[PDB]
């Protein structure tokens, strides 16, 4: 049976040209593809068909077997009504408080049921050639593609039926949905935990289904106040914008008695005292960064956004927000390498805390210039989503007012 | 013949329905000719002549063809098109020669009336009727409508690509060593065998295509490489630029210019060291066409330069996958960067320039990063595969720019190559204050109202000044105190600002700038030896923040 499916009224479907691939992943994803129309998954397709998406190749993680992978932001943006507002999986705020998390993989499950027909032809994928020597092979989907949130919105249906007894049976346990991948969490040990999983995926095996987050174990990265022995003007020159900046955030933050001790024009380099009140406004800040932003709250119907900049020697701190400053969460990620293979981890890592807490991703600001990105974060990239990203400068400011 | 292919079915836009639009009366002679045609091609199965209960029509013209005498016949799809659904974009994306494999023979064939050639979808057909009015227009005049694709319908390009990949399908699977390609109505065949087991597959290749409907020139007649092509030259074992002369005048048009830059810009594919900033400068400023620039010394130099780089002849190799792309760059100019790629040195497969700034203030490191980008992805495009790489940097300048710099970037492996001139930073600011060097507590202003502005600073040895400006922005004064404090200071130095926006542009060590305050600034900072820069919040209260800023 196929569920009717519609776009947003107004848009038409997505015309994504696709980027240039590799020798390597056209090749992997010519055979992939192959198989998948030797198993009428997907379907080759004429001219009469205007329409595209991106695809690319990974190999998962540590794994030697490419994977294709699609780049359906654009459809998802254009479906959207449907897989949030008509049928839409609801967001469990218990599984961020779990003692552990594991993340495991669905999307075939997908694989096995039909797509309306009148809607295959928005899912055209194209594999490019080298050198555009020869057409591209163009294909649609006929079953539910994975990357498309239509396709858990669809399934949603068949998903709580196959989860229905090992939730009976289990009532403590936390599994939730988004997009390919299920996020299944509970306070159980670590052992008694991963057989609780093994126990599921005997579950999903009966209907065709062949790593671990620890949500406590994560906390906030305060903006950290230099502790020093002496102190220069410039010390405290840094000091004073960094309390100036954290005053656009937590409500309390006081500066007055410290900006006190920069009076006149004094060397940069002078070792200057430190009074009581400073030393006491000093610790009273200390605490309220500590503390998470009073007058802040996650808003459901606004996108998230996230930030990251780049620390050097392998540190990158972000952060997560609505409206900017009025911080929901704050972060570092820290350390084979590459600048750009961090950020690629950095995103992946965001994102999947993004998801857990709010069950939405992230738009992310990266620091970075967009061709480099572009060339080069599909070579790190091991998940099956992709967040929405712009580019953007750092300003230079920002990113000490952040440093640990 | 129409080929026996199955049809690619077609609708109009959601929406709407077929063009209903009038035809205009013709001369009692282009009615002449428009009725010899349509009999022509309706004998031919290309039209069919309707009953008019058929709603749908569009207007046809028929211009003299050329002084040699013969007619043709012109549709008008402007209404259909406007109505018919969007396609596949043809082929979007164009091969480019350096990417080719070596061939040892080489043949086109073209394909005769391509268009008419393949079938129309039925359900459609009936929209792409149109009518041969009657003389004086005074009776019904003739109904056809089309059975193959009418050239200057929406969709023709497309389906008959479409077709032509569908009926070459075969021939290209029993035999992945010979290669074809298609641009248009035009097939390139090309085979690593001699010129018997060659022209052997080719006339089977033809029987192939007989059998679905398409016709081919025959084995005599007409065309043996050197091929012209989308610009090009294509020979077996090497390809150029096609022939590119360059004008002797003594008068240059805004026109002329126009013509020989994009020329130059052409041969640049090949011809190692074109420039043409000089040239370009010029074209600068708002003037006709028509307009004669006169040459300045510096274009006239370049001028020169090209000409001689173009006088004797040069070609690009092929690709043989089997061996690593190699890419070096060289700095060429400011801002201006020219690169070759090749596999054996130094026969280059292409060459390139680079001469895009990114924002008003980069330096070359910034730069070359970024023509390494650009030379990666114009690789993944025509080899599927990065190039090694050989840049005039030392590692560890690039080792130095990288790390303390904020944004996030990579190379792909690459090695040093000393071939100047070399990149370097020219300056590098202090990473703590400066013991022993006079602070300077600048602060620029500028009066939103006048643009009028008041620029200076003050010491912690009691110096101080304050100078004014007139019809500059904030954003100017915040650059000109910091400039004041170089020009006045020594050769160790403090400066504390309150600008974001300068030690943002400052901190980023720039060494080129579209200011020319700017670059000055950068004149002094390389004259330094020490120079350390702070921020402060402004109108916060601090130390010499307010003192100075009651100066301004
Ligand atoms: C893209 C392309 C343009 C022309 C354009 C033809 C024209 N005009 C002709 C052919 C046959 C192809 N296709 C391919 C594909 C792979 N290797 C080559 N090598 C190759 C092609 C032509 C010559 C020649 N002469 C030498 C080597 N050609």
């Amino acid at each position: 049976e196929t569920v009717p499916v519609k776009l947003k009224p107004g848009m038409d479907g997505p015309k994504v040209k696709q980027w240039p691939l590799t020798e390597e992943k056209i090749k992997a994803l010519v055979e992939i593809c192959t198989e998948m129309e030797k198993e009428g998954k997907i379907s080759k397709i004429g001219p009469e068909n205007p329409y595209n998406t991106p695809v690319f190749a990974i190999k998962k993680k540590d794994s030697t077997k490419w994977r294709k992978l699609v780049d359906f932001r654009e459809l998802n943006k254009r479906t959207q009504d449907f897989w949030e507002v008509q049928l839409g999986i609801p967001h469990p705020a218990g599984l961020k408080k779990n003692k552990s998390v594991t993340v495991l993989d669905v999307g075939d499950a997908y694989f096995s049921v039909p797509l309306d027909e009148d809607f295959r032809k928005y899912t055209a994928f194209t594999i490019p050639s080298i050198n555009n020597e020869t057409p591209g092979i163009r294909y649609q989907y006929n079953v539910l593609p994975q990357g498309w949130k239509g396709s858990p919105a669809i399934f949603q249906s068949s998903m709580t039926k196959i989860l229905e007894p090992f939730r009976k049976q289990n009532p403590d346990i936390v599994i939730y949905q988004y997009m390919d991948d299920l996020y299944v969490g509970s306070d159980l040990e670590i052992g008694q935990h991963r057989t609780k999983i093994e126990e599921l995926r005997q579950h999903l095996l009966r209907w065709g289904l062949t790593y671990e987050l620890h949500p406590d174990k994560w906390t906030v990265q305060p903006i950290v106040l230099p502790e020093k022995d002496s102190w220069t003007v410039n010390d405290i020159q840094k000091l004073v914008g960094k309390l100036n900046w954290a005053s656009q955030i937590y409500p309390g933050i006081k500066v007055r008695q410290l900006c006190k001790l920069l009076r006149g024009t004094k060397a940069l380099t002078e070792v200057i005292p430190l009074t009581e009140e400073a030393e006491l406004e000093l610790a009273e800040n200390r605490e309220i960064l500590k503390e998470p932003v009073h007058g802040v709250y996650y808003d459901p119907s606004k996108d998230l956004i996230a930030e990251i900049q780049k620390q050097g020697q392998g540190q990158w701190t972000y952060q997560i927000y609505q409206e900017p400053f009025k911080n929901l969460k704050t972060g570092k990620y820290a350390r084979h390498t590459n600048d750009v293979k961090q950020l690629t981890e950095a995103v992946q890592k965001i994102t999947t805390e993004s998801i857990v807490i709010w069950g939405k991703t992230p738009k992310f600001k990266l620091p970075i210039q967009k061709e480099t990105w572009e060339t080069w974060w599909t070579e790190y990239w091991q998940a099956t989503w992709i967040p929405e990203w712009e580019f953007v400068n750092t300003p230079p400011l920002v990113k000490l007012w952040y440093q640990l | 013949p129409i080929s026996p292919i199955e049809t690619v079915p077609v609708k109009l836009k959601p929406g709407m329905d077929g063009p209903k639009v009038k035809q205009w009366p013709l001369t009692e002679e282009k009615i002449k000719a428009l009725v010899e045609i349509c009999t022509e091609m309706e004998k031919e199965g290309k039209i069919s002549k309707i009953g008019p209960e058929n709603p749908y029509n569009t207007p046809v013209f028929a211009i003299k063809k050329k002084d040699s005498t013969k007619w043709r016949k012109l549709v008008d799809f402007r209404e259909l098109n406007k109505r018919t659904q969007d396609f596949w974009e043809v082929q979007l994306g164009i091969p480019h020669p350096a990417g080719l494999k070596k061939n040892k023979s080489v043949t086109v064939l073209d394909v005769g009336d391509a268009y008419f050639s393949v079938p129309l979808d039925e359900d459609f057909r009936k929209y792409t009727a149109f009518t041969i009015p009657s003389i004086n227009n005074e009776t019904p005049g003739i109904r056809y409508q089309y059975n193959v694709l009418p050239q200057g319908w929406k969709g023709s390009p497309a389906i008959f690509q479409s077709s032509m990949t569908k009926i070459l399908e075969p021939f290209r699977k029993q035999n992945p060593d010979i290669v074809i390609y298609q641009y248009m109505d035009d097939l390139y065949v090309g085979s690593d065998l001699e010129i018997g087991q060659h022209r052997t597959k080719i006339e089977e290749l033809r029987q192939h295509l007989l059998r679905w409907g398409l016709t081919t020139p025959d084995k005599k007649h007409q065309k043996e490489p050197p091929f012209l092509w989308m610009g090009y030259e294509l020979h077996p074992d090497k390809w150029t630029v096609q022939p590119i002369v360059l004008p002797e005048k003594d008068s240059w048009t805004v026109n002329d210019i126009q013509k020989l830059v994009g020329k130059l810009n052409w041969a640049s594919q090949i011809y190692p060291g074109i420039k043409v900033r000089q040239l370009c400068k010029l074209l600068r400023g708002t003037k006709a066409l028509t307009e004669v620039i006169p040459l300045t010394e510096e274009a006239e130099l370049e001028l020169a330069e090209n000409r001689e780089i173009l006088k004797e002849p040069v070609h690009g190799v092929y690709y043989d996958p089997s061996k690593d792309l190699i890419a070096e760059i060289q700095k060429q100019g400011q801002g201006q960067w020219t690169y070759q790629i090749y596999q054996e040195p130094f026969k280059n497969l292409k060459t390139g320039k680079y001469a895009r700034m990114r924002g008003a203030h980069t330096n070359d490191v910034k730069q070359l990063t970024e023509a390494v980008q650009k030379i990666t992805t114009e690789s993944i495009v025509i080899w599927g595969k990065t190039p090694k790489f050989k840049l005039p940097i030392q590692k560890e300048t690039w080792e130095t720019w990288w790390t303390e710099y904020w944004q996030a970037t990579w190379i792909p492996e690459w090695e040093f190559v000393n071939t100047p001139p070399l990149v370097k930073l020219w300056y590098q600011l202090e990473k703590e204050p400066i013991v022993g060097a006079e602070t300077f507590y600048v602060d620029g202003a500028a009066n939103r109202e006048t643009k009028l502005g008041k620029a200076g600073y003050v010491t912690n040895r009691g110096r101080q000044k304050v100078v004014t400006l007139t019809d500059t922005t904030n954003q100017k004064t915040e650059l000109q105190a910091i400039y004041l404090a170089l020009q006045d200071s020594g050769l160790e130095v403090n400066i504390v600002t309150d600008s974001q926006y300068a030690l943002g542009i400052i901190q980023a060590q720039p060494d080129q700038s579209e200011s020319e305050l700017v670059n000055q600034i950068i004149e002094q900072l390389i004259k330094k030896e020490k120079v350390y820069l702070a921020w402060v919040p402004a109108h916060k209260g601090i130390g010499g923040n307010e003192q100075v800023d009651k100066l301004v």
